[PDB]
């Protein structure tokens, strides 16, 4: 969960809305087991 | 994600994950955020 | 840089309190604490259950503002800070133990103690000058006449933040400037469960 | 160098209290009980409040005379009731005979008596500023009280003359701790900080900032 | 810093292409090349006359914008990048060989390959975040199943620049942000004149 | 003497539960636990908050009776002890998690598991024979298929006390014999707060 703390502070003549992109990945110790057929296709 | 597309080929995955955030706003903008994580058993927080 | 109150280290996790908005018209705040953490966290349950405690603190004030904002703050740590009740007598319990959300000064000039603010620089202090720096840090050792005392009854010191020079900005800038506080207990002890 | 020092800044004898036994008039009592209070006068209250904590020994001197300044020989008892002991009800009360209350028998014709009172507090040092409730009680620490001095003329019944006493205390072996500002606002009530609603300015006014 | 595609150096002058204007509404571009340099320069005449060639590239994307502009770009180098023709079938030759002036994506989301853009980070890539940095650099070794191939027929890889987070500015700022590209051939070879 | 279950020490304070009265007609009890301590003490709050735990136990049964009383008890520790529901089907939740006050057997003969009580001596056990000895002590290592598991859902083992030979006394003696239990957690661990 991402919470606003304080507030988004901007000078004059600066755009008031911004964005955040999130990047997920596995770690070094991640492992995969058995097998299956994807339901995506 | 790529990690979530290959996990659909297998039945069971186990391990630890990673998440990264990039703030895209202006160079002049200043603020602060709070990023929290909850264990699998607990319900999510209702207040910061 | 770090300010070490009275040259003593408090020898024998971080709690982020909610943010204050500093508007051009605001008169300042005081947190007066062992107390701020009594009702929050795992430190707050120790303070209820044990009958005696000894703890030092480390407290960090931080201010997020742009280069077009201007102003200044005085940040002081005052031991045995006692509130006075201005005549037309006793201060209410909301004023003498403000809680985790702090209290706002009625009279910033006398600090509600009757003592002048000009001389408040005799206590451990920092300046936040929005052009020079955004942060102030103070480490406070345990000062008391006794080796141990009670967490609920007695308040060792206050923390006081006065906007000495008012906040100004040109039209279009964000009206209020967030001021946030972070408290890490150092070297806390307890007894008498 | 040594003329401004915490040892030398709190030094010389000063007038703590003025009491009267006054058994002559409609008040026939012939005794008085005076609680030991260092802050009875506002100018010595302000100097002691430059420090939060203090530890010191006391020196008490009793200058006594009648109303016309004449000091005829007559016998007085100066007792000392330490903190936690009951105070005399009357001139003949049995609480003047208690062996644990130190007392001094000195005539009005003698030099002024003097005694020394050790540091009495359970805490390491007296604290003139206390924050929090001990148990109206806000900021009130019971640990500070030093006791009483009960004074009476030693007589069977009703001597008809009033005795005026002046008490001079001298701070000794003084140690002070964390410094504190000097009060700008005028005092109102005895025990508390409370100050009047009309804020008076520290520095005096001038016409304009140029001069 | 420099990005080295697939950890290989392309072992065995600078061409500045015209500038693109990145407006708040633009959907991105792809240059798909051995090809961009076929019609320009001395490298472009070698590519016509010789019957086989082997070459690696080094390509540099740069973005001129102020501190009041904000946005982000993803810069990727994708081998064997094949264009698809969305139904209501074949892509036109303008789309499959855009030339030195590049082509603008119809669908930025699927990259017109049918593959998702979320996973385009599996290829060699950089970020241009207008607050952090203005430039991205990628060195691309020669990848092919064969040691040599034809310059006109076959395109080894594409270069793709997608504005992931749209461009925003306050009134008065320059409406478009110039995006320019620089290609230096590394270790090129030719045969069969 | 001490009984060490399965020859393992549980390597990786005392809780006194309320007393049971053993009357001549009573049929026995079972405490079935990680569970007895879930709702009591500081161990009980850890079991709520953490998501995984691993713990062994040491449990002590003691019986106060005179030299004119007679009887015998079998004290056993049975792993994965599962309750069955006798037909004229499922056991109620009061029976499957009796709590800190335990549950009283409906059928002592089959132990409500369908298995015979004659062969219950295959589990770690002790005898209390009121002439020979008044006490029994059992140390139980952590037995599970997994290294960690949940405290609320899963019960590692039960503790079962059956009065095999009924209590008899002559008139004038105290009618019931107090039976008390003491549990000390050994080598407990927790994770996932």
């Amino acid at each position: 969960t991402i919470w606003y703390q304080t507030n988004f502070v901007v000078p004059p003549d600066t755009p008031t809305e911004a964005n955040i992109i999130a990047l997920g990945a596995a770690q070094k110790n991640f492992t995969l087991k058995l097998c299956k057929d994807t339901d995506e296709i | 994600t790529m990690v979530g597309q290959i996990c659909r080929y297998y039945t069971q995955w186990s391990g630890s994950l990673k998440v990264t955030f990039m703030f895209t706003g202006s160079f002049m903008a200043t603020g602060k955020m709070l990023i929290a994580y909850t264990p699998p058993g607990s319900a999510q927080p209702a207040t910061r | 840089n770090i300010v070490l109150s009275y040259g003593e280290w408090p020898e024998y996790r971080f709690y982020t309190l909610s943010t204050k908005s500093w508007k051009t018209e605001s008169t300042g705040w005081y947190w007066k604490f062992p107390d701020v953490l009594n009702d929050t966290g795992v430190f707050g349950q120790n303070a209820q259950f044990h009958y005696l405690y000894r703890s030092g603190f480390c407290m960090h004030v931080q201010c997020n503002a742009s280069k077009f904002h201007q102003g200044a703050l005085l940040v002081a740590a005052i031991p045995e800070f006692v509130i006075a009740a201005s005549s037309p007598l006793y201060p209410d319990f909301a004023h003498t133990n403000p809680g985790k959300d702090g209290q706002e000064f009625r009279d910033p000039y006398v600090l509600d103690a009757g003592i002048p603010l000009s001389q408040a620089l005799v206590f451990p202090h920092q300046w936040i000058n929005l052009r020079t720096n955004n942060c102030a840090t103070i480490i406070m050792p345990y000062v008391n006449a006794l080796p141990f005392d009670s967490a609920l009854n007695h308040s060792n010191f206050g923390l006081v933040v006065i906007p000495i020079s008012p906040l100004k900005y040109c039209n279009g800038a964000t009206t209020e400037v967030p001021v946030t506080l972070t408290i890490a207990p150092l070297n806390s002890e307890f007894s008498g469960l | 160098v040594n003329e401004a020092s915490v040892e030398h800044f709190y030094s010389r004898a000063g007038l703590v209290g003025v009491v009267e036994v006054k058994d002559s008039g409609t008040s026939l009592d012939g005794y008085t009980v005076w609680p030991i209070d260092v802050m009875g006068f506002v100018q010595q209250r302000r100097k002691l409040e430059l420090s939060t904590y203090m530890r010191f020994d006391a020196e008490f001197t009793f200058v006594s005379n009648l109303s016309n300044s004449t000091t005829p020989g007559m016998l007085l008892q100066y007792m000392y009731v330490p903190p936690g002991a009951p105070k005399p009800d009357g001139r003949k009360s049995y609480q003047w005979q208690t062996a644990t209350n130190p007392s001094v028998f000195a005539k009005l014709s003698d030099p002024p008596p003097q005694v020394s009172v050790p540091f009495m507090s359970p805490a390491t040092a007296y604290q003139w500023f206390y924050d929090g409730y001990p148990t109206l009680q806000y900021g009130q620490c019971p640990n500070n009280m030093m006791g009483h001095f009960a004074i009476r003329t030693v007589s069977e019944s009703t001597t008809g003359k009033n005795v005026h006493v002046r008490v001079y205390m001298r701070i000794k072996h003084v140690r002070a701790w964390v410094p504190r500002p000097l009060r700008s606002q005028a005092y109102m009530v005895k025990n508390y900080p409370t100050y009047s609603q009309t804020i008076t300015n520290t520095a005096t006014d001038r016409a304009s900032i140029t001069t």
